[PDB]
């Protein structure tokens, strides 16, 4: 962790200046994430159906009711009652992808296998998702996580020295990839950059990145969105037109992918957590417990997503079920206590993410912003250039 | 029946009392219904 | 039969009425089509569901 042995005095105004309740102390190297599933009581791993029901049928009712009324109200209604049905539905739908999500990892319903994988297909192609490519794509993260040069499924960060060898390469700030990064990371729209993991998902539609005996079973995978992409977005458009699409299917789209992003980005990025490199210092235990971050919600927003913001769980104990997620955290921060990360969902914290923390250095292990960053290295760039005098 | 008229606008009579302002304004002496 | 007369409705084949005072109401029979255009673009601006 970046701010090691240091009174509580330094760390809380830490805390209360980024927006983090509870800062991290330090972890001792040399571990694994699975070793505290022993601290976990064996009641958390049972199965009951009441849950199972609950957490497939809440979501779809906040569904239903944002389309009954935006259809009861088609196209005669305002900009900000469209706007809010929107955010309904696509909240609704972050609940049941976290549903598709568990199934992805076999651990929804594991005594009726072919119906959890049917489930979960079914739940993720309306979102353009693929099921065995998001297992896998999951699975090289977890193995991975906060490594740096290796995490490409996560929030890798634009680290300063590729950003100089783009300016080297550009002759200049001025380039296409410049304004690229310039507006993404940035703006607000950083807020919804999920967008590019989704298109990063089809991994070229190409069959050569695979194992070949499972070539079937990947193909399969494709084809239930496109099959959605090729059966029911015609359909939409037909019976509704340009209006009766934007309303009905991509404002809930981006509404999701907001969820999506921001969950994740907020989830393992922070001032305090680096990103070593591997062989300089990468510990797996280490980055899984010490760096994440836990954010809270209110509650019911937490029942509508299916704790959808409890990661560090799910981290040590894999098997563990979603709806012991919350329970099991409790138990967690009893004893892992002083070494945790915690954050509440507020407006400065996403000020702070979009303004300030832009860029990763590593000499100095921290981010910065991109601006200041850029000037600076450029004026580094003036140096070296008097500096290339002779 | 009928509805007698005098083209002032122009005001009508019925046996409620409309008046087709040069537009619509059917005053009384507020649609909604629909018949069965 | 050769001279037609030209009216407003639901979507389901029913007559618009205008309840007025004492639940009485009245229908009505254009032969112009702008005397219904007018009637429902005054609809729309007090109801826009059954204009709609
Ligand atoms: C819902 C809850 C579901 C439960 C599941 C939760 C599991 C969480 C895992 C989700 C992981 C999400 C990772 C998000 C992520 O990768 O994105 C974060 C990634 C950033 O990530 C980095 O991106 C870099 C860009 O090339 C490189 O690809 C790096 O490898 C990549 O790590 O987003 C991007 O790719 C940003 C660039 C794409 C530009 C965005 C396009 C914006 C278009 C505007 C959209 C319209 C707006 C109106
Ligand atoms: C058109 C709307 C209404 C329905 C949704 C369509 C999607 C199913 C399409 C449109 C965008 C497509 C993607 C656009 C970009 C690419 C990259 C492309 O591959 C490459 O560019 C390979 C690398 C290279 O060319 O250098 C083909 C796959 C993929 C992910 C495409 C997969 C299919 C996608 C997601």
């Amino acid at each position: 962790t970046s701010l090691d042995g240091l009174p509580e005095t330094q760390k809380y105004v830490y805390a209360d200046e980024w927006g983090f309740s509870r800062v991290g102390a330090d972890f001792p190297p040399g571990s694994h994430p699975s070793l505290f599933s022993q601290l976990l009581p064996q009641a958390l791993f049972a199965f009951d159906a009441r849950a199972a029901v609950a957490a497939v049928a809440v979501p779809l009712a906040a569904m239903a009711a944002g389309y009954g009324w935006l259809w009861y109200m088609h196209s005669i209604a305002p900009v900000w009652q469209q706007a809010l049905c929107a955010a309904l539905i696509g909240t609704g739908y972050a609940g049941l992808f976290k549903v598709a999500h568990e199934c992805a990892m076999m651990r929804f319903i594991p005594q009726m296998p072919g119906l959890q994988a049917a489930l979960g297909t079914l739940l993720m192609a309306p979102a353009l998702y693929s099921l065995p490519s998001w297992r896998l794509h999951h699975l090289h993260h977890l193995l991975h996580t906060n490594m740096l040069w290796q995490d490409v499924w996560g929030w890798h960060p634009l680290t300063k020295v590729e950003l100089a060898d783009e300016m080297v390469r550009s002759g200049g700030s001025g380039g296409a990839a410049m304004a690229a990064a310039r507006l993404v990371l940035t703006t607000p729209i950083k807020l919804f950059a999920s967008v590019g993991h989704w298109l990063r998902s089809w991994d070229g539609l190409d069959l050569r990145h695979f194992h070949p005996a499972s070539y079937v079973e990947v193909l399969s995978g494709w084809a239930a969105p496109l099959a959605f992409a090729g059966l029911v977005l015609p359909a939409v458009v037909s019976a509704g037109g340009l209006s009766g699409f934007v309303s009905c299917y991509l404002a809930p789209w981006l509404v999701f992918h907001f969820w999506l992003s921001v969950l994740s980005l907020t989830a393992h990025t922070a001032p305090h957590i680096p990103w070593r490199a591997e062989g300089d210092g990468w510990d797996a235990g280490r980055a899984a417990v010490a760096g994440t971050v836990t954010l809270r919600l209110p509650r019911p927003l937490e029942v509508l997503l299916n704790n959808a913001n409890y990661m560090l769980p799910q981290a040590v104990a894999p098997g563990l079920p979603m709806w012991s997620a919350p329970a099991a955290y409790a138990v967690l921060a009893a004893r892992l206590g002083p070494y945790l990360t915690e954050a509440s969902m507020s407006l400065k914290l996403l000020t702070n993410h979009v303004t300030r923390w832009q860029i990763y250095d590593e000499e100095a292990h921290t981010y910065r912003p991109m601006e200041e960053v850029v000037d600076e290295i450029e004026a580094d760039l003036q140096q070296l250039a008097a500096a290339a005098q002779q | 029946x009928x509805x007698x008229y005098x083209x002032x606008x122009x005001x009508x009579x019925x046996x409620x009392x409309x008046x087709x302002x040069x537009x619509v304004h059917v005053f009384r002496k507020x649609x909604x219904x629909x018949x069965x | 039969a050769p001279v037609p007369v030209y009216t407003v409705a639901n979507p389901k084949n029913e007559f618009v009425l205008v309840a007025g005072e004492n639940n009485t109401q009245l229908g009505f029979f254009f032969f112009r089509k702008e005397d219904a255009e007018a009637l429902i673009e005054k609809i729309r601006e007090e109801n826009p569901r059954l204009a709609r």
